[PDB]
């Protein structure tokens, strides 16, 4: 698993700090050179993710491709890697193995289209859940640059991607070698002789089909790669959880609620207690921006590594050791996580 | 006055809801009948589920000091609370410093120690001559309270009270000391520890008018009933017409802001307040026999799509359906929310400056209008495998040089 | 951010020590300076921690620049997509603010043609010797089998220089006549 | 850095809780021990 | 650490390090092949 992006979150400094109380907002007008800096910093961090995602998908585009059968391309079965088809491919975009990968990952639906209305009706006590707690705490989760439909097309084209023969130097010719014949060249190069009983075709495809078909079992927390998939989701949720939990810190005041402060204190001293909540919730937001900047750069430096393995051992066979899996490397496939 | 081109995340009269019970008047009569008690023999009144009239209390006393910690007298005067605890006694004004927190005298040691667990107010006041509270004889206070022990009765252990409690030397003279420095001796029983209890009392000359001390404490969340000032019922008593509206609520001693919806009952009906794991009200058993869900007040998000070159702007209501926008150009529902200011001409683009997210785009078509557009995936060259004994191949016939800058 | 963190009140009446000294008694002045002193050190600790993250990030990026100089600039790279886009020819490096600016010159074709491009050529003989092309394709005259380069289309006669001896296969094309010079006898 | 942040007054009269207990009244004791708790927790968060 | 004059001495010397390449197996020898001839060997390797 290679992480290429983080969840894009933006914050409203005048809603997180003062929860719609006009008594609090008037004291925040003295501030507001510290709110713009938070708003402008988050806009830039989210802007840089868009440029990192655009760059990633231009380094993994394919110049030309050839067409593959639904399964049993030669004797090798690639069905797990292809979108289901009854007649021709209906009912979605993501391959069969993306269905199994996503179903085993616990992700809260961010509801990019009708999130406000769904949280408005349902969730009687689930209206502080990290996704429904964003119209309360004043932050927002931005949608990703590309829809899952186009993100699926970039990885689909990689499956049928064509390259220059296999013994020709350079990256400027494309040979339409069938997938079955391509695999035999990859096995031939690594030391297997071409007299190995017609290269034992019935007994290499079967072992290829067995190992490729048995990868569904690997979607458990016992697996290292899938464990990292869940940790990436957990980290995104934990950033929102800490954003909401800082609105319950008193910061030395009588309460974390401005309603209580305005109801138990006199006018002169209320302004003293509210300001402790404004001096906090702004330092905390300064820590959020600092945290999410480092996560935004870390993902962007891992998107470069994501593009590398697409070019080193997806678009061509890799002669490197350990870089692209244990054992001698034959072929690799990439899907969306 | 000049902002770059991009999508920018920019930033109604909350009402009131009050359900308070129909409750009987709080009775202060026990305070006004009998000789006023001494500082070490103070008397406590607990008020719950009742109403008080502030005008009577203002008329009957003349306040001299009101040192408050955690609350203010105005808050107690305009708010409703679960429990009200009053500790009253007779205390000379001339010793008003000896009852302060931090005092080094004998009042906090043997007579009365104030507790600061809850919001409190210490009020030293004087009773007008017309008000009928029988004045004591001269004031009194305990100056020593210790347990004598040892075979020769030679070691003495001072005894100190706890915040809000009574002294153990109270029983020597509950109504007062006949002479200054009056000394008392008692023998403790075996179960009480044993030994010689020794007490000393100090007599302070009586003043011209009665002067008294009060400690007023408020408790929140200590019942399903409220102590309230007398007030009009008004029109904010009901919520059935105002579901879906953000209101400041004051319900039986708990105050806040929220929106009330109608759900199925959960929790215990007796307790009347359902809380989540973080001590926030989430349910309320109203007196009308309905259980209302309490949600925090929410705000619709707004973003601005701006093009500097053409000076065009549109508004994105992220993740909000257009039906809500109309009820609270023409709004258009997209895959990222409701958009006002974009037109759907079924435009398709290959690459564009403004991304809206989820493969949407806003492109300012020349000749002055934003148009909503959808990014289209450019399919690579599908090289046809013509039938033959070899593999069909693509070989360049013309080339160029491109410099990539990093 | 360093300069703008000095205009933070931190709960004091003002961010200026001049105004604190000009409005408050000696007992209360020291209580308001200490708010500015406990702040402005929390903000400096934030600066110190932030400048250690930025500095190590640039120190690790220096190894990336050093590695890419040794690969793209001092030699020709056979990696895919490491040194620009397209097959790599030559790269040049110049100084830029706080780093290195590279110019990766690559060979990008613009027009294409389609050919037959057989896998190999087997001798029509017992114990057959089979020639596979090297760094190119065996293309028909469209029979006479010729050779062209992989990156540019130019048919040439086959010879021993552009042919590599490989074992026979069923997928190869048997040559009854018109044998190339390498395969004759 | 973790241990040296336990000697920071955070605006209290003293860093040690023993000094705060031995020099102030019960009303103000819990207002400055609370200063040491709002600090020493932000400090721990920066460590995390 | 370095002034612009010395910072650009290193990069100016990289343009002329074609003699530092020394096309062989290994990096321990140097060949004074002109720039024009090196490009034709670079283009010859990639397929032309
Ligand atoms: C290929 O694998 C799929 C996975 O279920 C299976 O249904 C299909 O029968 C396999 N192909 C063949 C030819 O058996
Ligand atoms: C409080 O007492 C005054 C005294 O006359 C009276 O006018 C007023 O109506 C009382 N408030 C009530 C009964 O709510
Ligand atoms: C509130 O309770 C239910 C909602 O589930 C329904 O009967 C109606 O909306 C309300 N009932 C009454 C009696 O108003
Ligand atoms: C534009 O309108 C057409 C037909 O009215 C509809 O099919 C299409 O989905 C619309 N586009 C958007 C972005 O709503």
């Amino acid at each position: 698993y290679i992480e290429t992006s983080i969840q894009k979150v933006t914050v409203d400094c005048k809603q997180y700090v003062c929860n719609g109380f006009t008594r609090c907002e008037k004291l925040l007008v003295e501030y507001g050179q510290f709110c713009s800096k938070i708003n402008q910093a988050l806009h830039g961090a989210n802007l840089r993710q868009d440029e990192s995602v655009y760059s990633l998908y231009s380094n993994i585009k394919t110049t030309s491709t050839q067409t593959l059968e639904y399964g049993l391309n030669g004797d090798f079965n690639l069905t797990l890697l292809q979108v289901p088809q009854i007649g021709g491919s209906p009912s979605g975009y993501r391959s069969a193995i993306e269905d199994l990968l996503f179903d085993k990952v616990t992700i809260a639906d961010p509801g990019y289209m009708q999130g406000y209305d769904d949280c408005m009706k349902q969730g009687p006590q689930s209206a502080r859940d990290l996704i429904c707690a964003q119209y309360v705490s004043g932050y927002k989760v931005l949608p990703p640059l590309y829809d899952p439909n186009m993100e699926a097309a970039y990885t689909s084209s990689l499956l049928g991607s064509i390259a220059g023969a296999g013994w020709t130097a350079g990256l400027s010719s494309f040979a339409a070698i069938p997938f079955a014949q391509s695999m035999f060249y990859r096995l031939n190069g690594v030391g297997i002789t071409q007299q190995v009983l017609s290269e034992n075709q019935k007994l290499i495809a079967n072992k290829f089909n067995q190992a490729l078909g048995a990868m569904q079992t690997g979607f458990t927390t016992s697996n290292q790669a899938f464990s990292k998939v869940q940790d990436a989701v957990n980290a995104n949720a934990q950033a929102l959880s800490k954003l909401a939990s800082e609105l319950s810190n008193t910061f030395g005041a009588i309460s974390s609620s401005i309603s209580d402060i305005l109801a138990r204190l006199d006018t002169a001293e209320q302004d003293a207690q509210i300001d402790r909540l404004i001096n906090g919730r702004l330092t905390s937001l300064n820590a959020f921006v600092s945290q999410q900047l480092v996560r935004s750069e870390t993902a962007a430096r891992s998107a470069q590594l994501a593009s590398d393995k697409v070019n080193e051992c997806v678009k061509s066979q890799s002669k490197r050791n350990g870089f692209c899996g244990s054992g001698t490397h034959i072929v690799s496939f990439v899907v969306n996580a | 006055f000049e902002v770059d081109t991009g999508v920018y995340s920019v930033s109604s009269a909350i009402g009131t809801f009050i359900e308070q019970p129909n409750a009987t008047e709080c009775d202060f009569s026990p305070m006004f009948k009998g000789v006023a008690p001494q500082v070490y023999n103070f008397k406590r009144l607990v008020f719950s589920n009742c109403n008080y009239n502030l005008t009577k209390l203002l008329s009957l006393f003349a306040v001299d000091e009101f040192s408050c910690n955690g609350i203010s007298p105005d808050a107690i005067a305009r708010g409703c609370y679960s429990t009200l605890t009053v500790d009253y006694f007779a205390y000379p004004l001339s010793m008003k410093s000896y009852i302060r927190p931090g005092s080094a005298g004998n009042i906090p040691l043997y007579n009365y120690k104030q507790s600061f667990a809850h919001p409190t107010c210490r009020v030293l006041a004087s009773v007008p001559p017309n008000v009928t509270i029988t004045k004591p004889e001269a004031y009194g206070y305990i100056s020593k309270c210790s347990r004598l022990t040892g075979d020769y009765q030679h070691i003495e252990t001072p005894l100190y009270i706890n915040p809000g409690e009574y002294s153990i030397c109270r029983d020597f003279a509950p109504l007062g000391f006949s002479e200054d420095g009056q000394v008392f001796k008692r023998t403790l029983t075996q179960f009480e520890g044993g030994g010689l209890l020794i007490g000393v009392g100090t007599r302070v000359p009586m003043t011209a008018n009665l002067e008294m001390g009060f400690v007023i404490s408020v408790q929140y969340g200590a019942g399903t009933d409220s102590v309230c000032p007398m007030l009009d019922l008004g029109e904010s008593s009901t919520i059935t017409n105002r579901l879906g509206k953000c209101v400041d609520y004051s319900l039986y001693g708990v105050t806040g802001r929220g929106v009330f919806q109608n759900c199925t009952a959960v929790g215990v009906k007796q307790q009347r307040f359902v809380y989540d794991s973080f001590d926030n009200l989430v349910g309320y058993y109203s007196d009308d026999g309905n259980y209302y869900c309490v949600r925090p007040c929410v705000s619709v998000p707004v973003s601005v799509i701006y093009d500097k070159s053409t000076n065009l702007h549109a508004t994105l209501f992220g993740s909000v359906a257009c039906e809500h926008v109309t009820t609270m150009n023409a709004p258009l529902q997209t895959a990222v929310g409701c958009v006002i200011g974009l037109s759907n001409n079924s435009l398709v683009v290959s690459e564009c400056k403004l991304p809206l997210g989820q493969s949407l785009c806003a492109v300012p078509s020349v000749s002055s209008q934003f148009q909503l557009a959808v990014l289209n995936y450019t399919s690579p060259i599908v090289l046809t495998p013509i039938n033959s004994s070899g593999f069909t191949a693509a070989i360049p016939t013309n080339f160029s040089f491109s410099v990539t800058q990093e | 951010k360093l300069a703008s963190e000095l205009s933070n009140t931190f709960g004091a009446i003002s961010s200026s020590i001049s105004d604190i000294l000009a409005r408050l008694d000696t007992a209360e002045q020291d209580a308001q300076i200490d708010r500015l002193i406990n702040g402005r050190l929390t903000s400096l600790n934030a600066f110190v921690s932030q400048q250690l993250v930025r500095s190590e990030t640039a120190a690790r990026s220096a190894q990336l620049a050093s590695d890419k100089v040794n690969e793209c600039v001092k030699s020709q790279s056979k990696r895919n997509g490491f040194c620009g886009s397209g097959t790599h020819i030559v790269s040049f490096v110049v100084n830029a603010p706080n780093g290195f600016y590279f110019f990766h010159v690559g060979y990008v074709p613009t027009n294409y043609t389609n050919v037959t491009a057989a896998y190999g050529l087997c001798n029509n003989n017992n114990p057959p010797l089979c020639i596979a092309p090297i760094d190119g394709y065996f293309i028909t005259n469209q029979t006479e089998w010729y050779y062209t380069g992989s990156s540019f289309f130019k048919p040439e006669p086959i010879t021993q220089a552009n042919s590599r001896y490989v074992s026979s296969d069923v997928k190869f094309e048997k040559l009854e006549n018109n044998l190339p010079p390498p395969l004759l006898e």
